[PDB]
């Protein structure tokens, strides 16, 4: 808000505020941009005037990211997450430097130990090698190092090698996030043959991809935020079956539940994962994600400490579900009596055509 | 209405008591519509939300004490309302008449002296 | 082509030539050799064919492109002049400063041109110096 | 940046900057814009300063010599040079050095010239 | 209330934040004036903003007067948003629309007419006129009784 | 390549040679006082006819302009459609011209074309940001859009027309911009958000701000004030002395 | 919708014909409609095209004519000494129709006229040649390069290095273009 | 005493519906029960565009439709408005030129033409001869090619696809005759006040005459497929039909003028350049349709290449620029040697030429209709105000009172006679 910015390493940036054209003069590293969260972080800071370094795997991947800066502030970068200097060279001339790399599942090339532990630190220990002033590491929820769940346990150990070696690192705790093109809302809409192993049992907070984004932002500009952990969350309780029937009350969809007990499936998950080369959305280890509940951390920073409310989904179905929506002159409902006479007052054919 | 469908030809008040029939008649017709703008334009606000900043940009208005200065405000209105009840306006138009999404929002202009002066004029 | 065309410049070029151009210009074709670019491209004449097909290149590079023709030869190779760079006096001039080898259009490669800058900052700012206490 | 020697020196000819406003490359191609990039392909012409102070001078027994460019109409303005002071002249479109052979005795008596003189 | 900006009138959509913070806008009541602010279709930004009219002094380059003959009206420049430096080129980058836009009037009553009309913020510049002295090429060569005081050169 | 064999070849053929070029200097102008007259007896009887609107009319080579008041409008198109000397049974363009010098900021012209008489006429009338000018498509059916641009370019409004929209502008566009106090680059700009999924309106940046070049006009005024050419049967007879 | 004075001589149409005035033939008449003759000699014309030689150009081996006044991609040339031939005017800057030149100037090291920047926004500029008709010393072309498509309009932004780099590449054919219109010039 | 008097509304601005009559009730040429006459019929509207061909490039035209008939037909244009008259301000003249080019993209050398002869005629200026005739063989060699984009565009709109294909030839071999002149194959900014930029090179009228030779069988060819088929003969016969009096009142000019049997051309009525010096027959049809209006231009193709000729035979010496370099610039020789020439050369690049005062209406015969500009002059170096009448915005506001009762197979035909390139409609 200030048009004065002095970094965590001392020197200062002179900033104009205004869109495209102005001058936010932070540099911005995102390592993990093309997923559904970073968009919103890159499309924030790029247009209002600051460069964002965006390392890619994939040259199609990337190329939306691009239409939201103008000509020298969108950099693309091709990195690998098991090369070195290709991480080195993205950071170097960062101000921040985000990690939202993260997968849900094992891979034939990344054990969630691989992506969310070894990726940490190759890549903290390229901020903590060119004194990058804020590291901002976006983990999960219920992130914690001695965990039943390996993306739990492996993100919740990657918090620990973050702030070992670089102490000033702002974690973000997200809940299932949700909105345009996610895996939350978007599942529930899209699938029709859906497995579980607890009856859609989960209770979380669901919070919005989009707050997520504009918080993201907003630790940037809060130094007070840096070295503290937040939780980013909605407002209200939830339960996916609580979830399911919001969007089943707006597109009235019928879906395939198979729910089958968690010794039969489990197993089961790990092969499927292992021959189908898309994300199936379920494996072995998304499976047993499925019996926690998501647990608040009481210590960690809020969506309030950042100026900011939350919104529940149910505010936000219909606006992301409207595509999704079959309405022909079919579906309509009986007509009534007094429209019927209406009818009667035009012809319904041409009899000279 | 002979060439398009809400076209009205140009027409000017006679006097005062003319003046401010048609105006009313022209808050009407827009305070009428605002389902059928909320629903074709998928405007993410409640219809009340629709009305009531209908209400604003004819509270504007409110104080012109000239005759000719209200004809060219009520055609004005005309081919706006025409322009909407026809599927002319694009989305982005019509929920761009809201001043709420921007990026930076309804406050755009400073509060006071002191938030415009640490912020550089905003 | 036609088959007397086509037939006359087999027994021309040979059938393993003639194979080399069906895979790249796709068309059978005989010329004078005119001579060679830089870049190793071949140019050929031939006042017989039909209008705009009297002059040709046959590229060195397997991933040919038109930017890999040396500048004065793009110019013949347009009809722009009647003399190739072999009786052209014009690139007999020395220029130390002139490119030594043909750099193509070096776009969609991590060689490709990065603009900048090339003045200073317009104002210049106070270096702070606190006098001593 | 830094590393290879095209980044750094600001014309393959000249290694530092020949007017007070000048942006020198090290500064240019500072930045992550000049990361995974090839500065050998970058675009670095022969400083046209170094090429001119390499020419010889015209030496003429006129107070007035004419200067056109060298090409006729392909030149620059035609102009007029007064080559009266004991110093070299320098056309000032092209630069070329014109000097008269009155001075040559002081001109070659200098330790520094700014044309070879020969 | 005396000059305060009503820092509540209500934005548009090209309301920036750069635009200035208005003290009166255009009612649409004013007697004897046209409120032609009000139905231009213009941000309200162009009634925050103070406009010069004033005649153009001649250069001091050069004795050709053509262009002090009309009044100008243009935009004063503001302390942000004018000019800044373009990252990529060095470029000048802007953020004042009116930065470009000068108007010309043939005398300074159709200026401030137009001001009025459009709510601009108005300070008229009066031109600084010459004194009329007769000059004479006789004087170069007047006779001094005593010291000379000057060697008239030519 | 088989030559026509009788159509040789045109650059062979040797030219003959041209000496000393030689062309007369005319003005063009002198090519227009014998039509000076009739031009101003045209105009003349114009405005005994309707002398309740025609202000003035002026004549500068080929040219007739007819200066009105802005209520004579249906009268004087009226008369200049439908009169057998008259016979201007076009709109060739009607457009504006705002003077933001003058009380009433914008001229009205329009051009009309006689087929019968092969013949042009220019009709000028003023408006005002809040004054409206009588449409003229009752009489003319061509005239319709050009009014729909004078309007949607100006701002000027006409009584009478049918559906008198914008043409030329985007669907929710605010101002008039061949208005002198309109910029030239707008005071909004439109890109794609991609957090919001659609194109969104924003306050305008330019990257490179316009650099205008007015003040390099000459200090010296380079055209002068030219020469009068009035019939002598349009100025006034001068008295004879003694 | 005629001129005045007298109409024009037969300018009035002649009264039709009926059905049986026309002259054709039953005959005639009737086989046109039912063998389709003028529709048999345009499929014809099309079986003559056939066997006429194509039109078409193998492009990129066989290029189209260019002229020597063609308006491709700018560049910054040389004098044979190897000074840059531009001394700063700014007329390019001044007559360009899209503001597409930005230039600044001083002094140089030993006291010459000379530019320190010289940008050409490629996605600006229009291609009309004004910039090269108003220079005193030939200084900006355009050469007939019209193959130089990029990836990025990043790289559309020609600054002076690139356009003298694109000069020394391009000189032998910018002087021979201009040695052929230098007298139409 | 306006607006002070309309501020209070005491005068009320006389309409045309007060000026209405009654006809006169002697020469005067020509409800509610249970019959099913009463019923009303609903009508459905229809987004048409865009079309594949370049010319019709920006229309969004919705129709509102009785079955399959046309009800009536609301044109949205703008889609390709640029700003053009409002940049032209902040331009010289010069400056203002190219501008002309991307009006009608397909007939330049004649946008070029009429925004020329408006400022010469401001600046009471005679061109020389050489340029005259330079300017109405290349305005004829411009309406060549516009209308070998227009008919043959207008076929393969109606599914005929080969004429298309052997013109475009035609055309591509016409195009290579601007880029000699010029540097261009489209914008050449080749005529400018004061005659044309640079004079002709030396074997071009040499090649123009072996283009010559050959182009009537061309058009004899593309004649062999149109004009006596019958699926084109019935796909024209009767659309678009109109009369004579309502073209005039409808503003149409050119072929669409002329199709109606109305005998008028810019080039015979109000003789420009060296038409005046070139014999030219003038095609006028008979019953307004579109039959007669593809007809007329086959017509002017044989016309236009008897001028072309006629101006190869007639093609004077001399200047081709006005001799004056207070108008025009210096030969670049001139300035690289005398004073006087650098100082002029510098000025018009800089300041540009200044325009006296005044305005002119002035009107070309452009191949898409008549072609005109209004330019206001302030006596500066700038214009105060640049308007551009286009042939094709007049056409197409004529399309509903044209296509009414058509079936949409039909309007699809009457576009293409309209000659319609929407940077001109859209200025
Ligand atoms: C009525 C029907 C024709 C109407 C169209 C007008 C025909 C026309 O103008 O012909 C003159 C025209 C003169 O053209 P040209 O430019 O003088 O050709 C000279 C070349 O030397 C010609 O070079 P070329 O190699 O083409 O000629 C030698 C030979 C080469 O071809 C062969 O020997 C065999 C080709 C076909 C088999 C392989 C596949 O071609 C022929 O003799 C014709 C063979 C193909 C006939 C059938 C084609 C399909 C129908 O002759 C032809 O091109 C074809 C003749 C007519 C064939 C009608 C069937
Ligand atoms: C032709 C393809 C040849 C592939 C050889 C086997 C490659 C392999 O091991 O791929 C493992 C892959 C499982 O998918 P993975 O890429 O590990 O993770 C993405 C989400 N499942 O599973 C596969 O894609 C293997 C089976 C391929 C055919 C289905
Ligand atoms: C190889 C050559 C053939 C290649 C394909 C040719 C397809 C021809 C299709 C033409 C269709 C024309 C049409 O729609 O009708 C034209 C017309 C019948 O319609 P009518 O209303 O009588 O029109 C009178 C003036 N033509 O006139 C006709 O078409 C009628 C002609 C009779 C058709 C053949 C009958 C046997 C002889
Ligand atoms: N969205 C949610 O519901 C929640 C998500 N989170 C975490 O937030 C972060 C961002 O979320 P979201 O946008 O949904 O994530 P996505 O899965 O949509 O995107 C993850 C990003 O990480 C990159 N990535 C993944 N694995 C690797 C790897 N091995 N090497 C390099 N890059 C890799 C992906 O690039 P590529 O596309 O090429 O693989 C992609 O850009 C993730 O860490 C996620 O687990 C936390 C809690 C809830
Ligand atoms: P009451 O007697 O207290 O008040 C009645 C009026 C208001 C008539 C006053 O008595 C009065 O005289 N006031 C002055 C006359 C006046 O109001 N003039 C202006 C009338 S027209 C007008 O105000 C138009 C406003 C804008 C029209 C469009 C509104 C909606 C557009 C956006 C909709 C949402 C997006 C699609
Ligand atoms: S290139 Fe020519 S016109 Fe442009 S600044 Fe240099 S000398 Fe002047
Ligand atoms: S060719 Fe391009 S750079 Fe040169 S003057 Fe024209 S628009 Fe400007
Ligand atoms: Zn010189």
């Amino acid at each position: 808000i200030s048009d004065i910015h002095i970094t965590r390493t001392g020197k200062p940036l002179i900033r104009i505020q205004g869109g495209r054209s102005s001058l936010g003069e932070h540099t911005a590293t995102v390592f993990g941009a093309t997923g559904q969260l970073g968009r919103y972080i890159v499309n924030r800071l790029a247009r209002q005037g600051c460069t964002v370094i965006v390392p890619y795997r994939e040259e199609m991947a990337k190329r939306h990211l691009k239409v939201s800066g103008d000509l020298g502030r969108v950099i693309f970068m091709e990195f690998d997450l098991r090369n070195t200097q290709s991480i080195e060279e993205s950071v170097r001339h960062s101000d921040v430097v985000y990690n939202l790399i993260g997968r849900d599942y094992p891979t034939k090339n990344f054990s969630l130990a691989d992506v969310h532990i070894e990726g940490t630190e190759r890549i903290v220990e390229a901020v903590a090698k060119y004194d990058v002033d804020r590291f901002i590491q976006v983990s999960t929820y219920n992130a914690n190092p001695d965990s039943t769940c390996e993306f739990f346990r492996t993100k919740g150990i990657a918090e620990k090698v973050a702030r070992h070696v670089f102490p000033e690192t702002t974690i973000v705790r997200p809940a299932p996030m949700f909105g345009f093109e996610d895996r939350l809302l978007l599942k529930l809409a899209s699938v029709t043959n859906l497995f579980t192993s607890n009856h859609m049992r989960e209770k979380f907070w669901p919070v919005h991809v989009n707050e997520v984004g504009e918080a993201l932002e907003r630790m940037l500009y809060d130094d007070s935020t840096a070295g503290q952990t937040f939780e980013l969350y909605g407002p209200r309780q939830y339960s996916m079956a609580q979830i399911a029937e919001l969007v089943d009350r707006e597109i009235y969809k019928k879906r395939r539940h198979i729910n089958l007990p968690k010794p039969i499936l489990q197993p089961l998950a790990e092969l499927i994962n292992r021959v189908l080369w898309w994300d199936t959305g379920l494996s072995r280890d998304q499976v047993e994600r499925e019996f926690h509940d998501q647990v608040i951390d009481p210590t960690a920073k809020t969506f309030k400490d950042l100026g900011m409310e939350p919104t529940d989904i149910s505010k936000w179905t219909y606006h992301y579900l409207l595509p999704y929506r079959p309405s022909t002159y079919y579906d309509l409902p009986p007509s009534t009596e007094k429209e019927m006479r209406e009818e009667r007052k035009y012809l319904h054919v041409l009899d000279d055509q | 209405v002979q060439p398009t469908k809400f076209a009205v030809t140009v027409r000017q008040s006679r006097n005062w008591a003319d003046a401010k029939q048609r105006v009313i008649a022209a808050y009407r017709a827009w305070i009428r519509a605002a389902p059928e703008i909320q629903t074709m334009y998928s405007i993410p606000f409640p219809v009340s939300h629709i009305r009531t900043r209908i209400r604003q940009e004819f509270e504007r208005h409110r104080y012109v004490n000239k005759l000719n200065v209200v004809d060219v405000l009520l055609q004005q209105s005309n081919a706006d309302f025409q322009e909407t009840m026809n599927f002319w306006r694009q989305q982005s138009h019509v929920m761009a008449f809201f001043k709420e999404e921007h990026f930076r929002g309804e406050k755009r202009l400073p509060s006071n002296f002191i938030t415009g002066f640490l912020e550089g004029r905003n | 082509s036609y088959p007397t065309r086509t037939l006359a410049n087999l027994r021309k070029i040979g059938l393993k030539e003639y194979f080399r151009q069906l895979l790249y210009i796709g068309d059978t074709k005989y010329g004078e050799l005119v001579g060679v670019d830089k870049f190793g491209n071949k140019f050929y004449e031939n006042k017989e064919e039909l209008p705009l097909r009297t002059r040709w290149v046959d590229y060195a590079k397997h991933d040919y492109d038109a930017a890999h023709i040396e500048p004065m030869w793009h110019a013949w190779i347009s009809y722009q002049v009647d003399t190739p760079p072999t009786r052209e006096p014009l690139t007999q001039i020395e220029r130390p400063w002139a490119p030594k080898e043909h750099v193509p259009n070096r776009s969609f490669t991590r060689g490709a041109y990065k603009p900048y800058n090339t003045t200073q900052p317009k104002i210049q700012s106070w270096e702070p110096k606190a006098a001593p206490r | 940046t830094g590393r290879p020697a095209s980044a750094v020196m600001q014309a393959p000819n000249r290694a530092e900057v020949w007017s007070r406003s000048q942006r020198p490359r090290s500064e240019a191609m500072a930045g992550p814009r000049f990361e995974q990039t090839d500065f050998d392909a970058q675009p670095r012409p022969w400083a046209a300063i170094e090429l001119i102070h390499k020419q010889p001078v015209r030496w003429t027994h006129d107070r007035i010599v004419a200067c056109d460019g060298g090409g006729g109409p392909h030149g620059h303005p035609k102009i007029y040079i007064n080559t009266d002071k004991p110093e070299i002249a320098t056309c000032n479109y092209c630069g070329l050095p014109f000097a008269n052979e009155h001075h040559r005795k002081y001109l070659e008596s200098l330790p520094q010239t700014s044309y070879p003189l020969n | 209330p005396r000059n305060a900006p009503d820092y509540n009138v209500p934005i548009d959509i090209a309301t920036s934040t750069f635009t200035p913070v208005p003290k009166n806008v255009q009612d649409g009541s004013e007697e004897n004036v046209v409120p032609a602010g009000l139905i231009s279709g213009a941000p309200m930004e162009l009634q925050a903003r103070t406009v010069r009219i004033y005649k153009p002094a001649k250069p001091a380059t050069q004795s050709g007067e053509k262009n002090t003959q009309l009044w100008r009206m243009d935009w004063d420049v503001l302390g942000k948003g004018h000019r800044w430096e373009n990252p990529l080129m060095g470029w000048q980058s802007s953020a004042d629309f009116m930065q470009g836009t000068h108007l010309t009037f043939k005398t300074k009553e159709d200026a401030i007419a137009f001001a009025e009309k459009q709510g601009y913020e108005y300070f008229v510049q009066e031109p600084n006129e010459r004194h009329f002295r007769p000059k004479a090429y006789a004087n170069n060569f007047l006779y001094s009784p005593g010291k000379l005081k000057h060697i008239r050169t030519k | 390549v088989a030559l026509p064999k009788d159509a040789p070849n045109p650059r062979a053929i040797p030219r003959e040679p041209v000496g000393e070029i030689k062309q007369a200097l005319v003005n063009p102008a002198d090519k227009y006082q014998s039509k000076a007259d009739n031009l101003h007896k045209y105009g003349a009887w114009l405005m005994s006819c309707l002398p309740k609107y025609i202000q003035q009319f002026s004549v500068w080579k080929d040219e007739l302009t007819i200066y009105i008041c802005p209520t004579g409008v249906i009268p004087v198109f009226s008369f200049l459609k439908y009169n057998t000397n008259a016979e201007f049974t076009q709109v060739s363009d009607i457009t504006a011209v705002d003077f933001p010098t003058r009380e009433m900021r914008f001229e009205i012209v329009y051009n009309l074309l006689s087929v019968r008489h092969n013949a042009r006429i220019r009709v000028k009338t003023y408006a005002d940001e809040v004054t409206p000018v009588p449409s003229i498509t009752s009489l003319y059916m061509g005239a319709n859009w050009y009014e729909r641009e004078v309007y949607d370019m100006f701002g000027v409004l006409f009584v009478g027309h049918p559906d008198l929209r914008r043409i030329m502008t985007d669907y929710g566009f605010e101002g008039h911009p061949l208005r002198k106090d309109f910029p030239l680059t707008g005071y909004t700009e439109i890109r794609y958000d991609e957090e919001k999924k659609r194109i969104v309106v924003e306050p305008l940046e330019l990257t490179q701000a316009f650099r205008n070049f007015e003040g390099g006009s000459s200090a010296w005024d380079q055209v002068g004030p030219g020469i009068d050419r009035t019939p002598d049967t349009f100025k006034l007879p001068t008295p004879k002395p003694e | 919708a005629t001129p005045a004075g007298p109409p024009p001589k037969n300018f009035r149409l002649p009264p039709p014909k009926n059905w049986d005035e026309e002259s054709e033939s039953t005959i005639d008449k009737v086989g046109k409609y039912f063998l389709m003759t003028e529709m048999l000699r345009g499929m014809y014309v099309l079986l003559e095209q056939f066997f006429r030689p194509p039109y078409t150009i193998y492009y990129p081996f066989e290029k189209g004519p260019i002229s020597p006044r063609f308006r491709g991609e700018h560049a910054l040339r040389r004098y044979p000494s190897g000074e840059e031939r531009c001394i700063a005017c700014k007329l390019c800057e001044a007559v360009c129709p899209a503001q597409a030149i930005t230039i600044e100037a001083e002094e140089r090291a030993d006291g010459s006229r000379r530019t320190t920047r010289y940008d050409i926004d490629m996605t600006k500029c229009i291609y009309c040649g004004f910039c090269q008709e108003s220079c005193p010393v030939d200084a900006i072309v355009e050469s007939p390069n019209a193959e130089y498509a990029t990836e990025t309009r990043e790289e559309l932004l020609y600054n002076k290095e690139k356009l003298l780099a694109n000069g020394d590449k391009w000189e032998p054919e910018l002087a021979a273009a201009i040695r052929a219109d230098a007298p139409y010039r | 005493a306006e607006p002070q008097d309309g501020f209070q509304g005491t005068r009320l601005i006389p309409t045309g519906a007060d000026f209405q009559s009654p006809p006169d009730p002697f020469i005067d040429e020509g409800v509610d029960e249970d019959s099913v006459e009463g019923r009303k019929v609903r009508h459905y509207t229809v987004n048409f565009g865009p079309q594949h061909p370049a010319a019709h490039g920006v229309l969004r035209l919705i129709l509102e439709l009785n079955g399959e008939e046309i009800v009536r037909a609301d044109p949205h244009v703008g889609l390709l408005h640029r700003g053009t008259e409002k940049l032209c301000e902040y331009k010289t003249y010069m400056q203002a030129l190219p501008y002309f080019d991307r009006l009608d993209y397909v007939s330049m050398m004649t946008n070029e033409q009429v925004f020329s002869l408006a400022v010469e005629k401001l600046l009471n200026i005679e061109i020389p001869p050489r340029a005259k005739f330079i300017r109405t063989m290349f305005g004829e060699i411009t309406r060549i090619l516009n209308h070998l984009m227009s008919v043959l565009s207008h076929a393969m709109d109606v599914g005929a696809l080969t004429p298309f294909l052997w013109g475009f030839e035609e055309r591509e071999k016409l195009m290579e005759f601007y880029e000699r002149v010029s540097g261009a194959r489209l914008h050449a900014a080749y005529v400018r006040p004061g005659g044309v930029h640079q004079d002709i090179p030396v074997g071009l009228l040499d090649d123009i005459y072996q283009w010559a030779t050959q182009f009537g069988d061309r058009i004899d060819e593309t004649e062999e497929m149109l004009t006596d088929n019958r699926i084109w003969i019935n796909r024209l016969k009767g659309v678009g039909v109109v009369s004579a009096a309502d073209a005039l009142n409808l503003s149409f000019t050119g072929v669409m003028l002329r199709g109606s049997g109305v005998p008028w051309d810019v080039r015979k009525s109000s003789p420009y350049d060296a038409y005046d010096q070139v014999e030219f027959d003038v095609p006028v049809g008979i019953n307004g349709d579109c039959y007669d209006r593809y007809l007329c231009r086959m017509e002017e193709f044989r016309q236009s290449l008897r001028i072309i000729h006629q101006c190869l035979n007639k093609m004077p010496a001399g200047p081709v620029r006005y001799e004056d370099y207070k108008i025009t610039p210096p030969p670049r020789a001139a300035m690289k040697e005398n004073m006087e020439a650098l100082i002029h050369h510098f000025l018009l690049f800089t300041k540009g030429y200044a325009v006296p005062p005044g305005d002119t209406y002035t009107a070309i015969e452009a191949p898409k209709g008549e072609m005109g500009v209004y330019v206001v002059s302030d006596g500066s170096e700038r214009p105060y105000r640049v308007h551009i009448r286009a042939p094709g915005f007049a056409h197409l506001s004529g399309f509903d009172h044209i296509t009414r009762g058509h079936l949409l197979a039909d309007a699809v035909a009457v576009i293409g006679t309209m000659d319609l390139v929407f940077g001109e409609v859209d200025r």
